[PDB]
């Protein structure tokens, strides 16, 4: 019984590798290839940073 | 003073240029306003700091004029034979 | 002052607004020359003269003239059509640039300067000393980047 | 240097030419295209530069002295080799 | 002065390349780029300060770095056009410009000088190295408006155009901001990164060597130059470091994954900004020049235009000291000692933790240690099975460069001890 569960207690950290490969695969999916998403992206970022500061 | 705010007015409009122009000419002329207001923020600032942003101003048109051509250059050389120049007709490279 | 300058500015404003706006290259690039007369004007008003008379003969007489002979050289006003419009970014566009306005305005309340200096009105008799004096390094390197420039662009077109 | 009054006149003059403009107009009432013509046009945006930065130089220059022209040689020369390039390289 | 002899060289093989051949013009711009190099090292712990130019450890060591790369960049590239040697020798000047200055407006000026023969060299005429140089020339313009946008609100907000004015209040800081944006993106900081991977996908492989290496160099000298305020380099940092790391991991061809790489790497060198070492920037950036010219020298000897990560695999057999070098570029990239990465990671660390800044440096930390997925993932496919793979096993001068340059980073691994002594101001 406890060996399964530790069988299942590692195979949730892969699920934790999964987490990142999915938010990974997800930030890399914003760069779409359009120029004008990269404009748009860029924009709001300067927007971003300008808003953190003063 | 009065003018600072037209300046910041113009940069805003070329951001907006940008983000709208939908052909590659036409966000680089988008481009080429916000620098424009950059340009007139200088002269105001000169006037109150003593006429050193007007050269600085100054470098800057010779400046902008060395990019538009490098700019034109490569937008003629990549649409020259190619058809409609609308800027999201290269999606090749995907992250 | 605010007579004259009212109209200039909203003139200003209203060609900017037009360049960015029509859909007509053509259209759209000769709004920015009034943009580029409209400015050699404020800068005049300004006490940059020589200045302005150089952003009519450089900027509104000859770059937005390349701009012309390439946009009339591939295809101009026509090359907008396509119709991938992505109109649910267009009020995103406007609000980006809306905020991208209200912080400079935030940036620029507050400042009490004093605009009143001596530049006597931008002329070149009173450039020059500091063209090729204090600013000699940025001129020539100026230079070298317009040599390099003018390299690249012809080295980014030559066909064969 | 000069009055204010004489920009404001130009202004004027400006606005009686379009006048008569728009009088006579309303008498009329009564591969490779880009490269060559590309290029000498872009030499036109550069020259006008150049000029523009040759102009506050022809005017204080005397004063400038020995340094001041040795400046403006320099940038001549400089713009000189991008221009003797694009001329080596040919434009046709 | 380097700027002599840059200057010299470039100017004159404009029109003595038409005089001739392009071989000969490839000795030319080696043998200039080695002598601008060679009166550096000569000069070590010279301040020379001309005008608003200024050469100090800084302007050393980031041009001495840069014109490694630049030196690099022009070994691979046998292809016969006079001008695509021409424009590394303009970029190279250019990045030393702006390491040298803290001008704004000449910065602008170094920052067009260097980027504008780039968007040239982003053409292999590939149609997807067009892309390239499209996107990178766009989206480098608008960043060049808001530098140019930031410089005149900086002379805004106080009487200079000079980096080191006392400053204001509010429009200073947006001042400092709006430089930050144009500079950040020329460094591939997040969240102005985007161009990075298309660029690097998209451009001719020794190119992108040329770029990944020396502009980031020149960008983190002049970056080193800004005052940069806690708030805007923690956001910066958290924003490049995840990104960076994470989206590397959905990565299946080998120069994105290495820019994404760059992006957190990026991330990492932010940290020494927050004291503003610059000893440790040096350093690691010493460490990464040496790491990254080596991974894209080796990705250069399998493809030019693009390389799919399965191409690595098999390297060992084929070439063993590639195979080595490779392995080791990736662990120094990973920052596992005892690897010269390390000790310049540690460094930059140090400079966080010395400033306080503490969630952030371990947020870091974290997907630092992430980052081992990707970095192994390489260096151990060094040992796999070959798939059937393009490799032209290059001459003396690549083997014993690739070789020499990695034997270099474990060596300073070993003994930091050896460079860190003096990457401040000479002694
Ligand atoms: C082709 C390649 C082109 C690359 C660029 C090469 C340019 C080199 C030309 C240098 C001349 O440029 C000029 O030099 C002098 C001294 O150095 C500067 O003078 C300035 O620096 C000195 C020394 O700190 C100060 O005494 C002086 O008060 C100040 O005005 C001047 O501001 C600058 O504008």
């Amino acid at each position: 019984a406890l060996f399964y569960g530790d069988r299942g207690l590692l195979s949730g950290y892969f699920g934790l590798g999964g987490a990142a490969r999915s938010l990974g695969q997800g930030l890399a999916r914003l760069q779409t290839g359009y120029l004008r998403v990269y404009a748009l992206l860029f924009v709001l970022g300067a927007l971003l940073l300008l808003g953190v500061m003063r | 003073m009065s003018y600072l705010l037209t300046s910041a007015l113009l940069f805003a409009l070329g951001v907006y240029g940008v983000l709208t122009r939908r052909t590659a000419i036409l966000v680089f002329l988008s481009i080429e306003l916000m620098l424009n207001a950059a340009n007139l923020s200088l002269v105001g600032f000169a006037r109150a700091y003593g006429l050193d942003g007007q050269v600085a101003a100054l470098m800057v048109i010779a400046v902008a004029a060395a990019e538009v051509a490098v700019g034109l250059g490569l937008i003629v050389a990549i649409f020259r034979h190619r058809e409609s120049t609308a800027v999201d007709d290269l999606s090749e490279l995907r992250g | 002052m605010s007579l004259l300058e009212g109209l200039a500015l909203f003139l200003l404003l209203l060609s900017g607004v037009l360049v960015v706006t029509l859909r007509n290259a053509i259209h759209a690039a000769l709004a920015l020359i009034l943009n580029f007369l409209v400015l050699a004007g404020v800068y005049v008003a300004l006490d940059a003269r020589f200045l302005g008379f150089i952003q009519v003969i450089v900027y509104a007489g000859a770059i937005v003239v390349l701009f012309l002979f390439v946009i009339m050289l591939l295809f101009a006003a026509q090359g907008e059509i396509g119709f991938d419009p992505l109109v649910r970014s267009r009020p995103l566009a406007a609000l980006l640039a809306l905020g991208v306005a209200g912080i400079l305005a935030a940036g620029l309340w507050g400042l009490d300067l004093a605009f009143t200096q001596d530049l006597k009105g931008g002329l070149p008799q009173a450039l020059g000393p500091l063209l090729y004096g204090d600013w000699l390094f940025v001129l020539l390197a100026v230079g070298f980047l317009l040599m390099a420039a003018t390299v690249v662009a012809v080295a980014l077109v030559e066909p064969g | 240097m000069a009055p204010i009054q004489e920009y404001v006149g130009t202004l004027i003059y400006v606005g009686v030419a379009l006048f008569i403009g728009v009088a006579a107009l309303l008498v009329g009432a009564l591969k490779r295209f880009p490269v060559h013509f590309y290029v000498v046009a872009m030499l036109f945006i550069l020259f006008d530069v150049e000029v523009a930065f040759l102009w506050p130089y022809a005017v204080s220059a005397g004063g400038l002295g020995l340094y001041g022209f040795l400046g403006v040689l320099a940038f001549t020369l400089l713009l000189f080799v991008g221009f003797l390039y694009e001329w080596w390289k040919g434009v046709m | 002065m380097t700027l002599a002899i840059l200057a010299v060289f470039s100017v004159a093989l404009t029109l003595l390349g038409f005089v001739l051949p392009p071989q000969g013009v490839k000795r030319a711009t080696l043998l200039g780029l080695a002598l601008a190099l060679a009166s550096l090292l000569l000069t070590w712990g010279k301040p020379f300060a001309f005008g608003p130019y200024a050469v100090d450890g800084v302007s050393q060591v980031f041009t001495l770095l840069a014109l490694l790369g630049a030196l690099w960049t022009v070994g691979l590239v046998r292809s016969g056009r006079f001008e695509f040697y021409l424009l590394v020798l303009y970029a190279a000047l250019g990045m030393h410009l702006l390491a040298s200055t803290r001008h704004l407006l000449l910065m602008l000026v170094a920052l067009e000088a260097l980027s504008l023969p780039l968007y040239a060299l982003a053409t292999w005429r590939r149609g997807q190295g067009l892309e390239a140089a499209l996107k990178y020339f766009l989206l480098g313009a608008l960043a060049a408006a808001f530098f140019l946008y930031g410089a005149a609100l900086f002379y805004g907000a106080t009487g200079s155009l000079v980096l080191g004015a006392p400053g204001e209040g509010p429009l200073y800081a947006l001042a400092l901001g709006l430089l930050l944006v144009g500079l950040g993106f020329k460094a591939a900081l997040a969240p102005f990164h985007f161009w990075t991977p298309d660029v690097y996908q998209g451009s001719p492989t020794p190119v992108v060597l040329f770029m990944a290496t020396s502009v980031k160099a020149a960008a983190f000298a002049a970056l080193l130059r800004v005052a940069a305020p806690p708030e805007a380099l923690a956001l910066l940092v958290a924003l490049s470091v995840v990104v960076g790391n994470l989206a590397a991991l959905a990565q299946k061809e080998a120069k994105r994954l290495l820019a994404y790489s760059s992006i957190a790497h990026a991330g990492y060198m932010a940290l020494a900004l927050y004291t503003g070492n610059a000893q440790a920037l040096g350093f690691y950036l010493l460490t990464y020049v040496l790491a990254t010219g080596l991974a894209f020298a080796v990705l250069s000897q399998i493809s030019p235009d693009r390389v799919p990560l399965e191409a690595l695999r098999g390297l060992y057999r084929k070439d063993p000291l590639l195979g080595l070098a490779f392995l080791v570029a990736m662990l120094s990239l990973l920052g596992l000692p005892p690897l010269a990465g390390f000790w310049g990671k540690y460094l930059a660390f140090a400079e966080a933790a010395r400033a306080g800044a503490w969630g952030v440096l371990v947020l870091a930390l974290v997907t630092s240690a992430v980052s081992a997925y990707y970095y192994l993932g390489l260096g151990l496919a060094v040992f796999a099975r070959p798939e059937e793979t393009p490799f032209r096993p290059g001459p003396p001068w690549a083997r014993a460069a690739v070789v020499a340059a990695g034997v270099l980073l474990l060596a300073l691994g070993l003994l930091p001890g050896l460079v860190l002594p003096a990457l401040a101001a000479g002694g």
